[PDB]
């Protein structure tokens, strides 16, 4: 598991790259994957920069914090731009949660430094909404 | 329509 | 919902006060409420500074990020101090996720400020583990 | 020592 600020930010950046791709370059494919008629789905970003739409972890509590559940249940109930922004904010939050789960043993100043690396990047919400 | 619905069984 | 940095951090601080209380002053009762025989349970901190152990949101995706699910399924399989530290880190991550959910529309400088306010308080993990 | 399960299938 990532431990240092640098290891955690490398992991963060790879998962974020995956989620950004799902929400922009691959958006039609991602949208189709989030079928409202499937069971409840989550969007994951993995440290090999792959994204994944799937059921949540079968066994709980999971090893890592979980992404928002059932995003496919919201897809057809709002405009596409609003659904993508909803997925984006929850994904931003998941990225932060995973990073500071790994970073639980960092001291105050190292946690601050980790956030400064994260905060130099546009959020997924920023990108998808065109801020 | 709906923003959410019951979690899957 | 909370929207300014001040409003979001007031909300954070109250939810944190609730979860700190669950993990310290009220820890015996909190531990006993995480009944392994019950369905999957979560620890919530509310903006009126009260804590609650309950089932997750019935309808998904929930309005707010959700706390870690099924912490009662982990209680008897670990030593108490290790279970409490696990709940603590997941609770720290949930507090951060909730605040930055509300803070989706904050700018880069405001996000930095919000994290600096959060980061200056001892984490639940550090309180529980004595770090 | 005895090691009970630490995870279980989600209640749904």
């Amino acid at each position: 598991s990532p431990r240092t600020v640098e290891e955690i930010f490398k992991d963060y950046s790879a998962r974020r790259a995956a989620l950004l791709r799902a929400l922009t370059k691959d958006v039609d494919d991602f949208y189709s994957q989030c079928d409202p008629e499937k069971e409840n789905l989550c969007l994951y970003g993995h440290p090999n920069e792959s994204w994944e739409v799937n059921l949540p972890a079968e066994e709980v509590p999971p090893e890592l914090p979980e992404p928002a559940l059932g995003i496919n249940f919201a897809r057809d109930g709002m405009q596409r731009k609003d659904w993508l922004s909803l997925v984006a904010v929850h994904s931003d939050c998941w990225l932060l949660s995973v990073s500071f789960y790994f970073g639980a043993r960092l001291n105050r100043n190292e946690r601050k430094r980790l956030f400064s690396l994260i905060n130099d990047l546009p959020t997924l919400f920023d990108v998808v909404t065109g801020r | 329509q709906k923003k959410r619905r019951k979690r899957s069984t």
